[PDB]
């Protein structure tokens, strides 16, 4: 379905948790296409830096066939 | 993100030491220069989408994106294309309003380039449409106003390259 | 010796802001111009250049 | 309003009014003498600011009163006219408010589903409320002029 | 034909600056009724009003500069601004030049001005095709015009043209009233700061007095510029100590405080016995039309 | 929840009548009845 | 919610009509408040935890609900009043700005009855709170601010009721 | 294609493919030469089936191609027949695939949001798609007609 | 929910039996319907947008229901009628197509009349809506495809009611 | 009286420019023009394009009016409707040889 | 249900403070106007009979309603609407009477909109009847008494509504 894989580093601004947080400070996931947008605007305007990001699924230019 | 005040603020902090005569001449500088960005700010609101149309069409239509094999080919790929150019618009107008690139460097350019560069769409092209949509906000807010929203665009356009 | 004959049709219905029944002469006296219709048939009109190309 | 628009922020953020958010509404409502004169400008222009305005428009795009657009006889263009009238009351309501939250309450949520259920252009309806617009600014002081372009301003915006 | 657009555009391309502007002059005046009738508004001309304005506020020799720089592709921001538009920003800028010389709002063409006769063929060609290809025609022609940089080129410039009597007012013969009304069409308030004494009673249209030579030095630097009167008659009578009271009705062939080129002007002047010119007032008549009013 | 945790569920405190609302949600089994605890919310003022 | 100046705006809209003088009377009218509205807004905001905190004293403290099994108890209970309390003093502040009481029935009284049923609130001891709040805003704020915002408080305690 | 759809839905419910999906498959197959018998007539007849279209479209709305319109000017009349030559081939593909899956990819998503920026009017594109549909019908046979008028139906509806 | 196929294999599942004749007849039936249904759904999904937008241009259009007062009033409200209006052609042509009310008493009546109160919706100007609608559907769709849809549509009336 | 203007009818104060409006008029009638006397001498009527009726009136103001108390002159320029309502009524402040206004 | 002097009376009470100037100057008020509230009473009593007649004359005849499928259709129906009417008026004499709202309030539009809306009758054209009653009455008793009768008429409208 054209998912695209996203390293980002997301940093804590305002609280201090005491528990362990590498999990969802420095991951890599899998987005999909449709949601890709989206999950990087939020990621941003929670402060992530945005390490990498590569379409894994897909290929680039399908006029069609993408599902 | 930051602001001019913000920036300054932070230039202080570093070194930890009080506003001195140059951050002072500074924060009169973007407290003078607030009036004019607001005006553009409320322009630039005015003629969202009628600048981007403008951008779009002097920079891509009836080129070669559009056309079929293009990366603006299909409805899909227009409409993304368009969106695109929506939010480089709003943000643009954003740092103009902040008097800062920071808004910039951490909401519209970390993870763009990259993005391009998987999904395959033109750096080169999407430059020039970020160029035509300088120009028609150039047009429209005047050449004081619209000098520093090309600094903006301009930064957008090498942060994209 | 008057009377008085009452008619068929209903009171007539006051008005209301929300009506352009008022706005009705308003757009009279406006009188839009209008446009000719087109003297264009397409068929000699060729999708190869006729189509802009900047 | 302005009041209501604060108060939605406060309570958004879970706190009271700031004092920056406090002066504004004092400066508001020591102003409101300004913004009350303005809306009765604009409601006594209310007739020609709307007759110019339509004829301008016409002028400027005759394919929407032309055969085949939205208004293209007197009955449509009376419908034409009626419509612009809302958004000259949507707009005097924004003066007086101070706030363009009842122009968004009113006239601009769902206002594309609206014309795209009608057919309307709206660019054309931009292009209309534009030429209001710029009629009322000509029949305006100049700063009272700006004053109500903001909010004229606001529903182009949302209008395009 | 099918190849008709393109021919008139070839056409329309050997043609130098002065024959294309004098041919788009044309088709504006052969508009509606021969050529295409103007929409405007189907074109973004937000864009647009700025550089509209500047021209209107440029003065008359400068107008005409920029617009022949425009004709000729000149490097000038006007002529850049120009050209970054869109075609149809730029057909929309040409109809409002026009809108504004039919007005009198901009410096109008030399009078009695005639085609050349490749520019007549080819309005003529204009006016045989549709609309459709009209338009065509005229967006083609001016999307090159304007500087664009790049490759381009113009054969030869079209410099602009570098090229006054006394009123004749009926019923009133007076000196000084007639030297006031020449030196006003020719813009010669040094001269009327003297004609008229220290007094400086000025009655703007729709305004109060202005008191002081200062100020009504300054009104006339200001909002009287390159105003052109053409008053019809006039009746003089004796005001109060000697007083000349002379009224004189006149139309002003220039936009002026929101008039139009044909206004029914008046001037009462209260002129001193001995000096002259105590107060001046001037109303413009109404009539069925009403675009200068400002409510309140 | 964030990107690690599994949703919850939550008592909240605002806005008004959420914690009742979400109380009737969560304090009946599933399939317990098709009736709706919050078709929508009765406006204090209609617009026009 | 609705505030003193777009109450006015609704009533003309639902029929439709213009400002007419009434409602530029009623519009100056609120203008006139205004002052009183602001200055009292800024020292409630000022003087909030101590209001609350004198209320409590007065109305609430050294009682069965505060003693052992008491709805009171139970510290997190108390913090929970407290909250409470807060909620309802910075939203009466929110109506009284306003000049309508629209956002004390929409944001503050929507499921408020519901809510302290079925937690086993006594709704006779918050409305006197309520009502200890009202005096000692009043006494704090003057006669008129005071009126306005018991007026309000009051409202609150009539829809608890 | 439907053979695309059924394995979408397959894999979503991680399921091999249900007997509806092994049917709806094998008739797709054995029709597959009706499907492109229709796609080659409409290949075929492309230029005159868009001319009459468009030209039917003209007529239903002259002011689309009148001055101040979308379409004014023989460059903007000439780019609606190459938008009509592209929903035609856009036809033709989801008619030689089964389903729509190819139609909404490339002319259905984001096409509000072309014609938006454009200024096009999208109910005028789906009178014409209608048009189309009349003069396509005319050219093709009875029994095709109703499966090409299926997706023209389709097309119209989700592009009005 | 369910249809008419699914009726009957419910109904004889339930007494756990085969199909008896009763049921082969009234599968017949149905199949009977078949390609009428099919058509009438084709048309409908054809013009989906036209019998709303005919429908109420007939029926709501130009009253006091879409004037001030009226629950058509301002966009959002004029809109949300027209998702409304979706939403039931959508539910009118499942039904259809499928030959039971299931679908829609199960996605339209539960909670719709108290919903629409508590909104303080028109039920009447509702039901004119729907009965628009049913015009609009039988014009373009014929005599019997159009009778069994004005069914539909006047089931989901008396629901709304 | 302001039932005599038109529904277009404008009026034009001295000094100042037209004002269009009913509610405008009934503004400019009940905030300006506030208990004043006129004394009106003498006038000249004519007709005017659009069937419109223009009436030249000149007579004396004798209550404080912009200035000038008593020894000024009003001229009401009346454009009235051909129906007969008050299309654009003009009021000009003709000045004595009294100057500083 | 109070008159305006036992509400007098009864907010007096509910303060726990005496009539007071402002108390005094009301009852002033009441007894002024009871003069003309008596005679217009009496006129209205007179006229009672027809007054409604041409009422409804000038409102709901001859149109939509009054045929069938009309709510005012049928004998029964239409006697229902005219003592309808019949009870409007009544009750709204009883409050011009009385000079107080309460009367309306608890024994006319107390469940009226709910019955109206169980019963499927026409608010909207209830209102307008209302309102040409309004008219009939303000021509038949005078200005001020028409005033009086129609700002009663119109809160049973609104209340109505
Ligand atoms: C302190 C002596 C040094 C230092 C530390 C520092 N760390 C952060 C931020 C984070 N640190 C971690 C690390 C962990 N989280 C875990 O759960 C575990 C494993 C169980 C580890 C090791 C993470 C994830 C973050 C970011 C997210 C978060 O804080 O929750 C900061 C703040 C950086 C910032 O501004 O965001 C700092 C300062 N810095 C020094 O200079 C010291 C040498
Ligand atoms: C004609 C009856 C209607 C109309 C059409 C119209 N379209 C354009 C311009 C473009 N059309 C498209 C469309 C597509 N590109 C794609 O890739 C797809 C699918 C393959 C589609 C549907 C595009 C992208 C353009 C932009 C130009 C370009 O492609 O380079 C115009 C020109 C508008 C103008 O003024 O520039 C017109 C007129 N307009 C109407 O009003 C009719 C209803
Ligand atoms: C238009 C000028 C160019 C263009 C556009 C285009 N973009 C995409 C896809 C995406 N664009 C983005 C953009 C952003 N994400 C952000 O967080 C920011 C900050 C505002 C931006 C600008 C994203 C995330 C995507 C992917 C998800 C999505 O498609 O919405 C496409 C589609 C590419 C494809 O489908 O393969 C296109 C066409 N294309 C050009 O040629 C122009 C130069
Ligand atoms: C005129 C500038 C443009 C135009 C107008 C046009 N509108 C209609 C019909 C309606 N317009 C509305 C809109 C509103 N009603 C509201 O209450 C609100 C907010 C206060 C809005 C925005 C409505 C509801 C209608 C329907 C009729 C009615 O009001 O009862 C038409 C006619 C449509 C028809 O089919 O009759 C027209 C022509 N059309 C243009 O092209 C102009 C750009
Ligand atoms: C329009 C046809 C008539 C009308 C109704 C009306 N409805 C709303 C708001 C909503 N309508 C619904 C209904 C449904 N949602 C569903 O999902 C379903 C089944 C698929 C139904 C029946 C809902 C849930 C809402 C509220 C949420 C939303 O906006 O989607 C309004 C607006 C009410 C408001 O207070 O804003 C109106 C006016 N009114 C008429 O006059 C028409 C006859
Ligand atoms: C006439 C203007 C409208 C109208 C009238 C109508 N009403 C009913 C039925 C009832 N009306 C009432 C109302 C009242 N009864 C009271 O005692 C009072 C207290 C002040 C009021 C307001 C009631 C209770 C009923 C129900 C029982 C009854 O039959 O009277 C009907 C008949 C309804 C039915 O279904 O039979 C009618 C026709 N109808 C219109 O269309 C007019 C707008
Ligand atoms: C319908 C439609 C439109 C199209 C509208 C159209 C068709 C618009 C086009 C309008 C045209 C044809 C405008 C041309 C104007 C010519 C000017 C200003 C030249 C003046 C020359 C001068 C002053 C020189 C004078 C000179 C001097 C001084 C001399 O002294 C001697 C020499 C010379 C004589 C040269 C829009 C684009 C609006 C919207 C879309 C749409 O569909």
């Amino acid at each position: 379905m054209r998912m695209f894989r996203i390293t980002a580093c997301v940093p804590s601004q305002t609280r201090i948790r005491t528990q362990r947080e590498l999990q969802n400070t420095y991951f890599t996931k899998l987005v999909p296409y449709d949601n890709w947008f989206r999950e990087q605007q939020r990621i941003m305007k929670m402060g992530g830096k945005i390490v990498k990001v590569e379409l894994a699924t897909g290929r680039p230019g399908t006029n069609a066939g993408l599902a | 993100m930051q602001d001019a005040i913000t920036a300054v603020i932070n230039s202080a902090d570093v070194q930890g030491k009080y506003l001195d005569g140059a951050a002072m001449d500074k924060l009169k500088s973007y407290f003078a220069s607030g009036e004019l960005r607001v005006r553009a700010a409320s322009v630039i609101s005015a003629n969202a989408a009628t600048i981007v149309k403008e951008a779009v069409a002097k920079s891509l239509l009836y080129s070669d994106v559009t056309r079929p094999g293009g990366n603006m080919y299909t409805t899909r790929r227009y409409a993304a294309c368009i969106r695109d150019l929506d939010y480089y618009l709003r943000y643009a107008t954003y740092a103009m309003l902040a008097g800062d690139a920071s808004i910039l460097d951490e909401r519209v350019l970390n993870g763009l380039k990259e993005t391009y560069n998987s999904l395959g769409v033109p750096i080169s092209s999407t430059v020039q449409a970020i160029q035509a949509i300088k120009e028609v906000t150039a047009s429209l807010v005047g050449a004081d106003a619209g000098k520093e929203m090309g600094v903006y665009l301009d930064y957008i356009c090498s942060g994209l390259s | 010796w008057q009377n008085e004959v009452r008619r068929f049709i209903p009171q007539e219905k006051k008005l209301t802001a929300g009506n352009p029944m008022n706005f009705l002469g308003m757009a009279r006296s406006i009188n839009p111009a209008a446009n000719t219709i087109p003297k264009v048939s397409a068929q000699n009109i060729n999708i190869e250049a006729s189509v802009p190309r900047r | 309003s302005i009041v209501t628009k604060s108060i939605v922020n406060a309570d958004a953020e879970a706190r009271y009014l700031s004092p920056g958010e406090l002066d504004r509404i004092k400066a508001f409502v020591t102003g409101g003498a300004a913004r009350l004169r303005i809306a009765e400008t604009l409601t006594g222009s209310r007739e020609t600011i709307v007759k110019q305005a339509g004829d301008r428009l016409f002028q400027k795009r005759p394919d929407i009163v032309s055969p085949g657009g939205n208004a293209y006889g007197e009955e449509m263009t009376a419908t034409c006219l009626r419509d612009m009238d809302y958004y000259l009351r949507l707009v005097t309501y924004g003066v007086v408010s101070g706030d363009v939250t009842p122009i968004e309450e009113i006239g601009l949520v769902g206002v594309r589903e609206m014309y795209r259920s009608l057919g309307t252009p709206i660019e054309a309806v931009a292009q209309s409320v534009r030429e209001m617009k710029e009629v009322a600014s000509g029949l305006m002081s100049s700063d009272d002029a700006a004053e109500a372009s903001a909010y004229f301003d606001f529903v182009i915006g949302k209008m395009s | 034909a099918a190849d008709v657009v393109p021919a008139t555009i070839a056409r329309f391309s050997q043609l130098n600056a002065e024959d294309q502007l004098a041919l788009i002059w044309f088709a504006y005046l052969e508009m509606g009724k021969t050529l295409t009738i103007a929409a405007p508004g189907a074109a973004s001309m937000q864009l647009a009003e700025n550089a509209l304005k500047e021209i209107q506020a440029m003065g008359p020799l400068q107008q005409t500069q920029a617009m022949c720089d425009l004709a000729n592709r000149a490097d000038t921001p006007l002529c850049r601004t120009y050209a970054s538009w869109s075609p149809n920003i730029k057909l929309g800028f040409w109809y409002r030049l026009g809108e504004l010389m039919e007005q009198g709002f901009v410096a109008p063409i030399p009078a009695g001005y005639q085609l050349s006769a490749n520019a007549n063929a080819v309005l003529a060609t204009i006016q045989g095709l549709e609309s459709g290809q009209q338009i065509t025609v005229l967006r083609n022609a001016v999307v090159d015009m304007g500087f664009t940089a790049g490759k381009d080129g113009k054969r030869i410039a079209e410099p602009v043209v570098p090229p006054r009597t006394k009123v004749s007012i009926e019923g009133v013969t007076n000196a000084t009233v007639l030297n006031y009304m020449d030196n006003l069409n020719a813009n010669d308030f040094d001269t009327l700061i003297e004609l008229f004494t220290s007094d400086g009673a000025l009655q703007p249209p729709f305004q109060r007095p202005i008191v002081g030579k200062e100020n009504v030095l300054r009104f006339f630097r200001e909002e009287c510029q390159n105003l052109k009167l053409i008053p019809e008659r006039g009746v003089t009578e004796p005001a109060e100590d000697g007083f000349t009271q002379i009224k004189v009705t006149g139309k002003v062939q220039t936009p002026w405080f929101g008039g139009n080129v044909g206004m029914n002007i008046a001037w009462r002047f209260l002129l001193n016995p001995e000096g002259k010119i105590f107060f001046v007032a001037i109303d413009l008549l109404a009539s069925p039309k009403e675009l200068l009013n400002f409510a309140r | 929840f964030g990107e690690d945790t599994v949703p919850y569920r939550r008592f909240p405190t605002l806005p008004a009548a959420n914690f009742p609302n979400t109380e009737r949600l969560y304090n009946k089994l599933t399939k317990q009845d098709k009736e709706l605890v919050v078709p929508s919310f009765t406006p204090v003022v209609k617009v026009g």
